[PDB]
RNA sequence: AGCGUGUGCCUACCCUACGCCGGCAGGCGCGGGUAACCCGUUGAACCCCAUUCGUGAUGGGGAUCGGGGAUUGCAAUUAUUC
RNA sequence: AGGAGUGGAGCCUGCGGCUUAAUUUGACUCAACACGGGAAACCUCACCCGGCCCGGACACGGACAGGAUUGACAGAUUGAUA
C-alpha cells in the first residue's frame, strides 16, 4: 500500500508548482531543457502542445493527438495524455505516469526498428 | 576573384591579367590587353561600362578606380593573351590540326 | 512513370463579377446607404471596407481579429 | 511571382543612370546591399532582371555568386520609352 | 505560412549554415585567415592569392 | 616628430627597395633619418590535400604565404617626407605613413 | 620548450589576462590585443625530487552503467562534450 | 642486423555482411578500407516517411482590366502562429 514516489513532490504538488521552483526539481539535462524560458519561432509549437495538453476528453481512455517534437518533455502536467510521438514510421502510444516524469517522449518511442539477424 | 570574372568577358580582346598599382585615392588598375579596339567599342564606351563592374561589387568610392589599357609589349608570349588565340580558332570551328600549327609557328615567329 | 500516391490539385479560386452592385446599397438620391464597416487602421485612409465573416468583420492588411 | 508594381522602378533606376550593378547571387537577404531605399529581397531582384534576359535585352554575367548587367544598347529604345526619359539625356556610362 | 516556413533553420552555426564564396558547397572551406573557400578551388587560384608552395 | 613609416612587403627586393629609397635619398636632404626596423615573418600555412575526391594517396600541398613588417623612426613633420614618397610608387610594399 | 592561431563583405561565432561568487565543469565584471606590443617570459608533458603501494589482476586496468551538477545549442533521448 | 610494433584484450572510427520506412553514397591488390580535407543530435544530406511556393524565363493565343490572379486569422484537420 504506496503511491507513485516522486523526490518530495506529490502529482497536485507537481500539477500546480511555479516554473522556477520546478527548475530545481528535475535533472540538469531536464533543468536546461526547461531553464531558457518563452520560445518565439516554431519552438512556439510546445506552447501549441500545452494549449493541446487542455485537449482532456471526457471520463474514457483519452484520444491520441500527435506530437511530432521528440524533444517535447515527460512534464508532471501531461500526465493522462495518450500521445502520437512519431518515429519515422509508426505514432507510438504508451499511457503515462508519474514513473515516466522528468524525461524525454522520444525516449519511450523507438526510431530504429528493433534489429534482429538472419544468416 | 577580379582575374576570374573578367576572363570570362574579355577572353575576345586578349585578356592577360593586370598591372594595378595603388596610390591614395586613385587607383591605376590597368587592364593590359593584345587588342584594344573592342575593350571601348564607341570611344572608350565599354572602358566607362568597366568602371562600376568593379567598384559597386567590392563597396568602392567613386573618382579612385580609373581603367586604362594597352598592346602587350610583343603579345606572342603570354599564354592567356595567346590562349585568347585557340579560344576563338577553335570556336570559330577551324580544325585542330591548322588553328594549333599557326600559333605554334606564330611564337617561332615571335622567336620563343 | 505512375506514382502509388494519389495526385494533388491546385483549386480554380472563387473570382467574383459585378462587384459594385453588392459593396453599397443603390439609391435614388447623391448619398449611398453603408452595410459593411469602413477602415479605423493606421496603413490606408477611407478606401478599405471591412468584410461580412460569421464571427466578426475583417480589414484586408491590417490583420486584426475582431469579436461580438 | 509576386512583386510590388511599385518595386519595378526601385530596380531600373540604378540600372539606368549608371548602365551596370551588381548583386550577390542568394535567395536570403531580404535587404538588398546596394538598395535598402526600398524592401527588395534578394531573390525578388533576381527575379525582377531575369525577365529582361531572354527577351535579350539586358546581357546577364556571372562571376562566382554574383550578378552583373551589361545593358545591351538594344534596351535602350524600351527603357527610355517604358522608364519615360526625353531622348536627348543619357546615362552616366556615355558622360564624357 | 510558405514564406515564415522558407528560411526556418538557424542559420549562425554548422557548415550547412555557412557557404562557399566560389562555388556554393557546404564541404572544405578553408576557415583560417577568413579564406571560406572550398579547398578544391583554393588549390587551383591560389597561385594568384600569394600562396606558393616555397618548400 | 616621429614618423613611424609602416613597410609590409610579400616581396625582398621591393622591401629593401622602399625601406632604402626613403633613406639613400633622404641623406641628401640631410634630416636625421633611421634605419628600417625588421619584424619576424609569418608563414600563413595553408595544408591542403593535392586530390578534389578522397581517392588515390594523401599528397598534401605545404601553401607558404610567408610576410614582412618594417618601419623606419624619424624626427620630422608630415610634408617633408610626403615630398618624397609618392615620386616612384611600386605595387608590393603597403607604405602606411604614421604621424604620431 | 618550439611551431603557432585569435575581433571575420556575407558574418553574428575571437584570444584571454586580472578581480569577485563556487569542491568541480562552470556563472558574473572592469581592460588589453586587428597582435615581436595582449593572453605569454607560452612556469607544456615526460623524466628529474621525495613520500607512499608490494608479486596478488592490487592502489595494475578504466570498459560498461546509475544518480546528480553546467556549458554549447533553436533544440542532445539513440548519455554532444566536461 | 636489430629496435619499436601490428595481429592477441577493450574501446574509437572507415568497410563488408545482416537488419531497415531510410540504415544515402563513391572507392576494393601496393595505386580502396581515421580516404572525399565526411570528428553526419539540426543545417550539411545525398536517403526516407509528411506538407508547401511555382522560385514554369519567355513567345503565341480561344479566355482578361464590368476584374486576371494574388498574399492575407478564428475553426474541423494540423506538427504548425502551413
Amino acid at each position: 500500500f504506496r503511491k507513485f514516489t516522486y523526490r518530495g513532490v506529490d502529482l497536485d504538488q507537481l500539477l500546480d508548482m511555479s516554473y522556477e521552483q520546478l527548475m530545481q526539481l528535475y535533472s540538469a539535462r531536464q533543468r536546461r531543457r526547461l531553464s531558457r524560458g518563452l520560445r518565439r519561432k516554431q519552438h512556439s509549437l510546445l506552447k501549441r502542445l500545452r494549449k493541446a495538453k487542455k485537449e482532456a476528453p471526457p471520463m474514457e481512455k483519452p484520444e491520441v493527438v500527435k506530437t511530432h517534437l521528440r524533444d517535447m518533455i515527460i512534464l508532471p502536467e501531461m500526465v493522462g495524455s495518450m500521445v502520437g510521438v512519431y518515429n519515422g514510421k509508426t505514432f507510438n502510444q504508451v499511457e503515462i505516469k508519474p514513473e515516466m516524469i522528468g524525461h524525454y517522449l522520444g525516449e519511450f518511442s523507438i526510431t530504429y526498428k528493433p534489429v534482429k539477424h538472419g544468416r | 576573384e577580379l582575374n576570374e570574372f573578367l576572363t570570362r568577358e574579355l577572353a575576345e580582346d586578349g585578356y592577360s591579367g593586370v598591372e594595378v598599382r595603388v596610390t591614395p585615392t586613385r587607383t591605376e588598375i590597368i587592364i593590359l590587353a593584345t587588342r584594344t579596339q573592342n575593350v571601348l567599342g564607341e570611344k572608350g564606351r565599354r572602358i566607362r561600362e568597366l568602371t562600376a563592374v568593379v567598384q559597386k561589387r567590392f563597396g568602392f568610392p567613386e573618382g579612385s578606380v580609373e581603367l586604362y589599357a594597352e598592346k602587350v609589349a610583343t603579345r606572342g608570349l603570354c599564354a592567356i593573351a595567346q590562349a585568347e588565340s585557340l579560344r576563338y580558332k577553335l570556336l570559330g570551328g577551324l580544325a585542330v590540326r591548322r588553328a594549333c600549327y599557326g600559333v605554334l609557328r606564330f611564337i617561332m615567329e615571335s622567336g620563343a | 512513370k505512375s506514382y502509388t500516391t494519389p495526385k494533388k490539385n491546385k483549386h480554380k479560386r472563387k473570382k467574383v463579377k459585378l462587384a459594385v452592385l453588392k459593396y453599397y446599397k443603390v439609391d435614388e438620391n447623391g448619398k449611398i446607404s453603408r452595410l459593411r464597416r469602413e477602415c479605423p487602421s493606421d496603413e490606408c485612409g477611407a478606401g478599405v471596407f471591412m468584410a461580412s465573416h460569421f464571427d466578426r468583420h475583417y480589414c484586408g492588411k491590417c490583420c486584426l481579429t475582431y469579436c461580438f | 511571382m509576386l512583386m510590388p508594381k511599385k518595386n519595378r522602378i526601385a530596380i531600373y533606376e540604378l540600372l539606368f543612370k549608371e548602365g551596370v550593378m551588381v548583386a550577390k547571387k542568394d535567395v536570403h537577404m531580404p535587404k538588398h546591399p546596394e538598395l535598402a531605399d526600398k524592401n527588395v529581397p534578394n531573390l525578388h531582384v533576381m527575379k525582377a532582371m531575369q525577365s529582361l534576359k531572354s527577351r535579350g535585352y539586358v546581357k546577364e554575367q556571372f562571376a562566382w555568386r554574383h550578378f552583373y548587367w551589361y545593358l545591351t544598347n538594344e534596351g535602350i529604345q524600351y527603357l527610355r520609352d517604358y522608364l519615360h526619359l526625353p531622348p536627348e539625356i543619357v546615362p552616366a556610362t556615355l558622360r564624357r | 505560412g510558405h514564406q515564415q516556413l522558407y528560411w526556418s533553420h538557424p542559420r549562425k552555426f554548422g557548415q550547412g549554415s555557412r557557404s562557399c564564396r566560389v562555388c556554393s558547397n557546404r564541404h572544405g572551406l578553408i576557415r583560417k585567415y577568413g579564406l571560406n573557400m572550398c579547398r578544391q578551388c583554393f588549390r587551383q587560384y591560389a597561385k594568384d592569392i600569394g600562396f606558393i608552395k616555397l618548400d | 616628430h616621429r614618423i613611424r613609416i609602416t613597410l609590409t612587403s610579400r616581396n625582398v627586393k621591393s622591401l629593401e627597395k622602399v625601406c632604402a629609397d626613403l633613406i639613400r635619398g633622404a641623406k641628401e636632404k640631410n634630416l636625421k633619418v633611421k634605419g628600417p626596423v625588421r619584424m619576424p615573418t609569418k608563414t600563413l600555412r595553408i595544408t591542403t590535400r593535392k586530390t578534389p575526391c578522397g581517392e588515390g594517396s594523401k599528397t598534401w600541398d605545404r601553401f607558404q604565404m610567408r610576410i614582412h613588417k618594417r618601419l623606419i623612426d624619424l624626427h620630422s613633420p608630415s610634408e617633408i617626407v610626403k615630398q618624397i614618397t609618392s615620386i616612384s610608387i611600386e605595387p608590393g610594399v603597403e607604405v602606411e605613413v604614421t604621424i604620431a
